[PDB]
Protein backbone atom coordinates (compact mmCIF):
# COMPACT_ATOMS: atom_id res chain seq x y z
CA UNK A 1 0.00 0.00 0.00
CA UNK A 2 2.39 2.89 -1.22
CA UNK A 3 0.86 5.83 -2.26
CA UNK A 4 0.94 7.73 -5.79
CA UNK A 5 3.78 10.28 -5.01
CA UNK A 6 5.19 6.97 -2.99
CA UNK A 7 5.12 5.19 -5.92
CA UNK A 8 6.71 7.65 -8.16
CA UNK A 9 9.58 8.73 -5.63
CA UNK A 10 10.15 5.22 -5.35
CA UNK A 11 10.22 4.54 -8.86
CA UNK A 12 12.78 7.50 -9.36
CA UNK A 13 15.18 6.17 -6.72
CA UNK A 14 14.89 2.45 -8.19
CA UNK A 15 15.79 4.38 -11.52
CA UNK A 16 19.15 5.96 -10.39
CA UNK A 17 19.98 3.23 -8.25
CA UNK A 18 19.75 0.06 -11.32
CA UNK A 19 22.26 2.15 -13.39
CA UNK A 20 24.94 1.38 -10.98
CA UNK A 21 26.78 -0.49 -13.20
CA UNK A 22 30.02 -1.83 -12.86
CA UNK A 23 32.38 -2.34 -15.72
CA UNK A 24 33.24 -6.03 -16.56
CA UNK A 25 36.78 -4.69 -17.10
CA UNK A 26 37.51 -3.83 -13.75
CA UNK A 27 34.87 -6.64 -12.19
CA UNK A 28 36.70 -9.64 -14.53
CA UNK A 29 40.35 -8.52 -12.68
CA UNK A 30 38.97 -10.44 -9.45
CA UNK A 31 39.09 -14.19 -11.47
CA UNK A 32 41.78 -13.17 -13.50
CA UNK A 33 44.21 -11.00 -11.71
CA UNK A 34 47.56 -12.25 -9.97
CA UNK A 35 46.99 -13.12 -6.07
CA UNK A 36 49.16 -10.28 -4.34
CA UNK A 37 48.84 -7.64 -1.93
CA UNK A 38 49.30 -4.95 -4.67
CA UNK A 39 47.05 -6.50 -7.32
CA UNK A 40 43.90 -6.36 -4.54
CA UNK A 41 45.16 -2.92 -3.79
CA UNK A 42 44.72 -2.38 -7.44
CA UNK A 43 40.96 -3.91 -8.09
CA UNK A 44 39.78 -1.84 -4.93
CA UNK A 45 41.01 1.70 -6.15
CA UNK A 46 39.69 1.42 -9.87
CA UNK A 47 36.50 -0.24 -7.83
CA UNK A 48 36.10 2.56 -5.21
CA UNK A 49 36.81 5.23 -8.37
CA UNK A 50 33.85 4.00 -10.25
CA UNK A 51 31.64 3.83 -6.91
CA UNK A 52 32.41 7.66 -6.27
CA UNK A 53 31.65 8.44 -9.86
CA UNK A 54 28.55 6.69 -10.15
CA UNK A 55 27.42 7.53 -6.32
CA UNK A 56 27.85 11.09 -7.41
CA UNK A 57 25.45 10.18 -10.66
CA UNK A 58 23.12 8.70 -8.15
CA UNK A 59 22.81 11.26 -5.50
CA UNK A 60 22.32 14.03 -8.48
CA UNK A 61 19.52 12.38 -10.07
CA UNK A 62 17.64 12.07 -6.25
CA UNK A 63 14.76 14.11 -5.80
CA UNK A 64 15.66 17.83 -3.82
CA UNK A 65 19.41 17.03 -4.02
CA UNK A 66 20.09 19.81 -7.06
CA UNK A 67 17.66 22.43 -4.99
CA UNK A 68 20.64 22.49 -2.28
CA UNK A 69 23.45 24.73 -1.83
CA UNK A 70 26.79 23.95 -3.96
CA UNK A 71 28.62 23.41 -0.26
CA UNK A 72 26.10 21.42 1.05
CA UNK A 73 25.42 19.57 -2.38
CA UNK A 74 29.45 18.64 -2.16
CA UNK A 75 29.17 18.48 1.81
CA UNK A 76 26.72 15.20 1.74
CA UNK A 77 28.81 13.63 -1.20
CA UNK A 78 32.37 13.45 0.60
CA UNK A 79 30.32 12.51 3.87
CA UNK A 80 28.63 9.48 2.23
CA UNK A 81 31.32 8.21 0.18
CA UNK A 82 33.11 5.46 3.04
CA UNK A 83 29.53 4.14 4.03
CA UNK A 84 27.99 4.08 0.73
CA UNK A 85 31.07 2.12 -0.31
CA UNK A 86 30.70 -0.36 2.36
CA UNK A 87 27.17 -0.68 2.04
CA UNK A 88 27.42 -1.52 -1.91
CA UNK A 89 30.56 -3.74 -0.87
CA UNK A 90 27.98 -5.42 1.65
CA UNK A 91 24.89 -5.86 -0.87
CA UNK A 92 27.64 -7.64 -3.30
CA UNK A 93 29.42 -9.90 -1.13
CA UNK A 94 25.81 -10.96 0.34
CA UNK A 95 24.78 -12.07 -3.28
CA UNK A 96 24.96 -15.97 -4.00
CA UNK A 97 28.05 -16.68 -6.02
CA UNK A 98 29.05 -20.05 -7.73
CA UNK A 99 31.33 -22.55 -6.04
CA UNK A 100 34.73 -21.37 -4.04
CA UNK A 101 33.66 -17.49 -5.87
CA UNK A 102 33.47 -15.94 -2.67
CA UNK A 103 35.77 -17.74 -0.86
CA UNK A 104 38.07 -16.43 -3.56
CA UNK A 105 36.95 -12.94 -3.20
CA UNK A 106 37.28 -13.34 0.69
CA UNK A 107 41.05 -14.31 0.11
CA UNK A 108 41.28 -11.00 -1.96
CA UNK A 109 39.80 -8.67 0.76
CA UNK A 110 42.38 -10.55 3.51
CA UNK A 111 45.47 -10.22 1.11
CA UNK A 112 44.56 -6.58 0.45
CA UNK A 113 47.16 -4.81 3.37
CA UNK A 114 44.50 -4.08 5.72
CA UNK A 115 44.99 -5.58 9.27
CA UNK A 116 42.31 -7.57 10.54
CA UNK A 117 41.30 -5.98 13.20
CA UNK A 118 39.25 -3.86 10.55
CA UNK A 119 38.82 -7.36 8.70
CA UNK A 120 37.20 -8.98 11.39
CA UNK A 121 34.13 -6.06 12.27
CA UNK A 122 34.10 -5.95 8.36
CA UNK A 123 32.87 -9.66 7.89
CA UNK A 124 30.95 -8.99 11.42
CA UNK A 125 29.01 -6.32 9.26
CA UNK A 126 28.57 -8.39 6.15
CA UNK A 127 26.73 -11.24 7.62
CA UNK A 128 24.60 -8.87 10.03
CA UNK A 129 23.60 -7.52 6.23
CA UNK A 130 23.16 -11.10 5.02
CA UNK A 131 21.10 -12.06 7.46
CA UNK A 132 18.50 -8.95 6.94
CA UNK A 133 17.80 -10.48 3.41
CA UNK A 134 17.61 -6.89 2.57
CA UNK A 135 15.61 -6.39 -1.26
CA UNK A 136 16.88 -4.26 -3.69
CA UNK A 137 14.33 -1.26 -2.60
CA UNK A 138 15.37 -1.25 0.98
CA UNK A 139 19.81 -1.01 -0.28
CA UNK A 140 18.61 1.99 -2.86
CA UNK A 141 16.56 3.46 0.21
CA UNK A 142 18.98 2.70 2.67
CA UNK A 143 21.71 4.20 0.21
CA UNK A 144 19.52 7.71 -0.29
CA UNK A 145 19.01 8.26 3.41
CA UNK A 146 22.95 7.53 4.06
CA UNK A 147 23.40 10.26 1.37
CA UNK A 148 20.38 12.90 2.70
CA UNK A 149 21.89 12.58 6.29
CA UNK A 150 21.57 16.29 8.12
CA UNK A 151 24.94 15.07 10.45
CA UNK A 152 28.39 15.09 10.71
CA UNK A 153 29.44 20.29 8.40
CA UNK A 154 26.40 21.12 5.99
CA UNK A 155 25.04 24.42 7.27
CA UNK A 156 21.57 24.07 6.40
CA UNK A 157 20.03 20.62 8.18
CA UNK A 158 16.01 21.33 7.99
CA UNK A 159 16.14 21.28 4.10
CA UNK A 160 18.34 18.05 4.29
CA UNK A 161 16.64 16.81 6.93
CA UNK A 162 12.87 17.48 4.61
CA UNK A 163 14.22 15.20 1.54
CA UNK A 164 15.27 12.56 3.84
CA UNK A 165 12.04 12.16 5.47
CA UNK A 166 9.33 10.74 2.90
CA UNK A 167 12.52 8.32 2.14
CA UNK A 168 12.36 7.11 5.64
CA UNK A 169 8.38 6.76 5.72
CA UNK A 170 8.65 5.07 2.11
CA UNK A 171 11.55 2.53 3.81
CA UNK A 172 8.97 2.25 6.87
CA UNK A 173 5.46 1.25 4.68
CA UNK A 174 8.29 -1.35 2.64
CA UNK A 175 9.27 -2.98 5.92
CA UNK A 176 5.36 -3.62 6.43
CA UNK A 177 4.46 -5.23 2.66
CA UNK A 178 7.54 -7.26 2.58
CA UNK A 179 8.20 -8.29 6.22
CA UNK A 180 5.42 -7.83 7.91
CA UNK A 181 6.10 -11.20 10.39
CA UNK A 182 9.26 -9.01 11.83
CA UNK A 183 7.82 -5.64 12.85
CA UNK A 184 11.87 -4.91 13.95
CA UNK A 185 12.81 -5.00 10.45
CA UNK A 186 12.77 -1.25 10.01
CA UNK A 187 14.46 -0.95 13.64
CA UNK A 188 17.09 -3.12 12.45
CA UNK A 189 18.11 -1.48 9.20
CA UNK A 190 18.32 1.60 10.67
CA UNK A 191 20.57 -0.24 13.30
CA UNK A 192 23.37 -1.22 10.51
CA UNK A 193 23.38 2.50 9.70
CA UNK A 194 24.83 3.04 13.18
CA UNK A 195 27.34 0.20 12.97
CA UNK A 196 27.86 1.44 9.07
CA UNK A 197 29.01 5.07 10.50
CA UNK A 198 31.71 3.45 12.61
CA UNK A 199 33.37 2.33 9.10
CA UNK A 200 34.84 5.64 8.78
CA UNK A 201 37.42 5.89 11.93
CA UNK A 202 38.71 1.76 11.00
CA UNK A 203 38.55 3.48 7.64
CA UNK A 204 40.85 6.10 8.64
CA UNK A 205 42.96 3.68 10.58
CA UNK A 206 43.34 1.36 7.04
CA UNK A 207 44.20 4.28 5.18
CA UNK A 208 47.00 5.56 7.12
CA UNK A 209 48.65 2.16 6.73
CA UNK A 210 48.56 1.75 2.91
CA UNK A 211 49.90 5.54 3.02
CA UNK A 212 53.01 4.82 5.41
CA UNK A 213 53.38 2.00 3.51
CA UNK A 214 53.77 3.39 -0.11
CA UNK A 215 50.20 1.77 -1.76
CA UNK A 216 48.90 4.98 -4.02
CA UNK A 217 45.18 6.00 -4.19
CA UNK A 218 43.99 7.67 -7.66
CA UNK A 219 43.10 11.73 -7.36
CA UNK A 220 39.63 11.32 -7.05
CA UNK A 221 40.07 9.00 -4.25
CA UNK A 222 42.26 11.30 -2.51
CA UNK A 223 39.83 14.02 -2.70
CA UNK A 224 36.90 11.63 -1.22
CA UNK A 225 39.17 10.00 1.00
CA UNK A 226 41.26 13.29 2.39
CA UNK A 227 44.97 12.14 1.42
CA UNK B 1 37.82 19.74 -4.13
CA UNK B 2 38.09 20.13 -8.56
CA UNK B 3 37.57 16.57 -9.44
CA UNK B 4 34.48 16.13 -6.84
CA UNK B 5 32.59 19.77 -8.13
CA UNK B 6 33.31 18.93 -11.55
CA UNK B 7 31.55 15.37 -11.22
CA UNK B 8 27.99 16.93 -9.37
CA UNK B 9 28.40 19.84 -11.92
CA UNK B 10 29.24 17.65 -15.05
O1 LIG C 1 28.01 -4.48 -11.46
C1 LIG C 1 28.26 -4.45 -10.24
O2 LIG C 1 27.47 -3.61 -9.53
C2 LIG C 1 29.29 -5.18 -9.48
C3 LIG C 1 30.10 -4.54 -8.52
C4 LIG C 1 31.11 -5.23 -7.87
C5 LIG C 1 31.31 -6.58 -8.17
N1 LIG C 1 32.21 -7.53 -7.68
C6 LIG C 1 32.02 -8.67 -8.38
C7 LIG C 1 32.69 -9.97 -8.17
C8 LIG C 1 32.74 -10.55 -6.87
C9 LIG C 1 33.33 -11.81 -6.67
C10 LIG C 1 33.83 -12.54 -7.78
CL1 LIG C 1 34.51 -14.09 -7.51
C11 LIG C 1 33.76 -11.97 -9.07
C12 LIG C 1 33.18 -10.71 -9.27
N2 LIG C 1 30.90 -8.55 -9.23
C13 LIG C 1 30.29 -9.62 -9.97
C14 LIG C 1 30.57 -9.48 -11.48
O3 LIG C 1 30.19 -8.46 -12.11
N3 LIG C 1 31.19 -10.53 -12.10
C15 LIG C 1 31.28 -10.57 -13.54
C16 LIG C 1 30.09 -11.23 -14.25
C17 LIG C 1 30.19 -10.91 -15.73
C18 LIG C 1 31.51 -11.38 -16.32
C19 LIG C 1 32.71 -10.86 -15.54
C20 LIG C 1 32.62 -11.11 -14.05
C21 LIG C 1 28.76 -9.74 -9.86
C22 LIG C 1 28.27 -10.70 -10.96
C23 LIG C 1 26.83 -11.11 -10.80
C24 LIG C 1 26.58 -11.63 -9.41
C25 LIG C 1 26.94 -10.57 -8.38
C26 LIG C 1 28.41 -10.18 -8.44
C27 LIG C 1 30.48 -7.22 -9.16
C28 LIG C 1 29.44 -6.53 -9.78
O1 LIG D 1 33.47 -7.23 -5.43
C1 LIG D 1 32.93 -7.65 -4.40
O2 LIG D 1 31.93 -8.58 -4.48
C2 LIG D 1 33.24 -7.23 -3.06
C3 LIG D 1 32.48 -7.63 -1.94
C4 LIG D 1 32.79 -7.17 -0.67
C5 LIG D 1 33.86 -6.25 -0.56
N1 LIG D 1 34.38 -5.57 0.55
C6 LIG D 1 35.45 -4.89 0.09
C7 LIG D 1 36.23 -3.88 0.79
C8 LIG D 1 37.36 -4.19 1.58
C9 LIG D 1 38.10 -3.14 2.15
C10 LIG D 1 37.68 -1.81 1.90
CL1 LIG D 1 38.47 -0.46 2.55
C11 LIG D 1 36.59 -1.51 1.08
C12 LIG D 1 35.85 -2.56 0.55
N2 LIG D 1 35.56 -4.93 -1.31
C13 LIG D 1 36.49 -4.16 -2.10
C14 LIG D 1 35.83 -3.38 -3.27
O3 LIG D 1 36.53 -3.01 -4.22
N3 LIG D 1 34.50 -3.13 -3.18
C15 LIG D 1 33.74 -2.44 -4.19
C16 LIG D 1 33.67 -0.95 -3.78
C17 LIG D 1 32.72 -0.17 -4.66
C18 LIG D 1 31.35 -0.80 -4.74
C19 LIG D 1 31.43 -2.24 -5.20
C20 LIG D 1 32.34 -3.08 -4.32
C21 LIG D 1 37.77 -4.87 -2.61
C22 LIG D 1 38.65 -5.31 -1.44
C23 LIG D 1 39.97 -5.87 -2.00
C24 LIG D 1 39.81 -6.91 -3.11
C25 LIG D 1 38.80 -6.49 -4.16
C26 LIG D 1 37.49 -6.02 -3.56
C27 LIG D 1 34.61 -5.86 -1.74
C28 LIG D 1 34.30 -6.34 -3.00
Amino acid sequence: ELTPDQQTLLHFIMDSYNKQRMPQEITNKILKEAFSAEENFLILTEMATNHVQVLVEFTKKLPGFQTLDHEDQIALLKGSAVEAMFLRSAEIFNKKLPSGHSDLLEARIRNSGISDEYITPMFSFYKSIGELKMTQEEYALLTAIVILSPDRYIKDREAVEKLQEPLLDVLQKLCKIHQPENPQHFACLLGRLTELRTFNHHHAEMLMSWRVNDHKFTPLLCEIWDV
Amino acid sequence: HQLLRYLLDK
